[PDB]
């Protein structure tokens, strides 16, 4: 978990298909609608062909998100699972002789 | 020249614009499973109806018959309505309340929590990570139905 | 069981003769055909077993659960 979290920090899933749309305004703009600049993004959508979206889903190269000692460290001491021995001393006190 | 294929009226059919494929399969096409003629036939009849109400002076005259997205989201919102009495499904009748992002603080674990799992809010694939559900605990009558319609229909896609 | 133990071991140890590859003779994993001399893996107990037993074997009745039943009979059913 933490390893994946440390993967997804460095690489910060940022910076994709940046500046796609072009600038294409034009002076006659204008005397009607205001939204232009959605008929626009609209429009260039529409050129396309078709939604192919036939990307290589290996880009992601996943894999990298090695772990490290530093992060192995990362355990912090955690708490103990079992309060304490003392609590369950009888279990081998009894069985000091063979069992029944 | 499926639609054109015995609608034997004057003018054939078309869109030829300004419909969005993606828009139609993503928009409430999922439990449509077949019968997408159901809506496209809709689409056809309310293109022929607005069409043929058309006055023969009217002020303009439309050569051909033409279906635009609108109507279609029309009829796709239709076709779930009718289908509901068939099976069960929920609809959004929510007005002026909605995708309130500021609602509170527990809209953030919620987004934090809903993302993972998906692509495109988180590229990871969740392999070796647990995916979990999420529980709203509390007094009743205090937020536990409008939160969910408002996830299901601002982020995620079916609810 | 110890017998079973012993015996297990024995034949182990004697089909290690015959299923390595230097002797490569037999690898069926049921070498009793070959150890077709069934007398052979005939089980006797010893001294050894029946000591061993008695050193690993308490009594299943508590000094205090044979008290408790001979309290129970104290019990002595029409009197
Ligand atoms: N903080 C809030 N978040 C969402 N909806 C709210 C909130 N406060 C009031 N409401 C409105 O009142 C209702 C709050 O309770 P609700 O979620 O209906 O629980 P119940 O189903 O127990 O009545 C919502 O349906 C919504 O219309």
């Amino acid at each position: 978990l933490k390893s994946v979290h440390r993967w997804l920090s460095a690489a910060d899933q940022s910076e994709v298909v940046p500046g796609n749309d072009n600038i294409e305004y034009f002076s006659i703009n204008e005397h009607g609608r205001r939204e232009e600049n959605r008929l626009r993004l609209k429009t260039l959508l529409q050129q396309d062909v078709v939604h192919e979206t036939k990307t290589s889903t290996s880009a992601a190269s996943e894999l990298t998100a090695v772990v490290t000692i530093n992060d192995l460290l990362e355990a912090c001491q955690e708490t103990k699972p079992s309060i304490s021995t003392s609590e369950l001393v009888k279990l081998r006190g009894i069985y000091d002789r063979f069992q029944k | 020249h499926e639609l054109n294929r015995d609608v034997q009226q004057k003018v054939p059919v078309s869109y030829m614009d300004n419909i969005s494929f993606s828009s139609l399969s993503s928009y409430s096409a999922g439990l449509t499973p077949l019968d997408i003629k159901s809506i496209v036939e809709t689409a056809r009849m309310t293109a022929t109806a607005r069409f043929y109400q058309e006055s023969k002076k009217c002020g303009w005259l439309p050569q051909s018959i033409l279906i635009t997205q609108e109507d279609l989201s029309k009829a796709t919102s239709k076709a779930r309505n009718e289908f509901s009495v068939s099976i069960g499904a929920p609809q959004i009748p929510n007005v002026t309340w909605d995708d309130i992002g500021g609602i509170d603080f527990v809209k953030g674990e919620i987004l934090d929590t809903i993302d993972m799992p998906l692509k495109h809010p988180e590229l990871f694939t969740s392999g070796m990570k647990k995916r979990s559900g999420i529980l709203f605990y509390g007094p009743p009558g205090t937020g536990k139905t409008l939160m969910a319609k408002a996830i299901a229909t601002n982020f995620s896609l079916n609810f | 069981l110890n017998a079973m133990s012993r015996i297990a071991r024995m034949v182990e140890k004697k089909v290690s003769q015959h299923n390595e590859l230097t002797g490569e003779n037999i690898s069926t994993r049921r070498w009793f055909d070959k150890i077709a001399t069934k007398e052979d893996t005939k089980v006797v107990v010893k001294m050894e077993d029946f000591l061993k037993a008695q050193e690993q074997l308490t009594p299943s009745v508590s000094r205090a659960e044979l008290n408790h039943y001979e309290a129970v009979r104290a019990n002595f059913e029409g009197a």
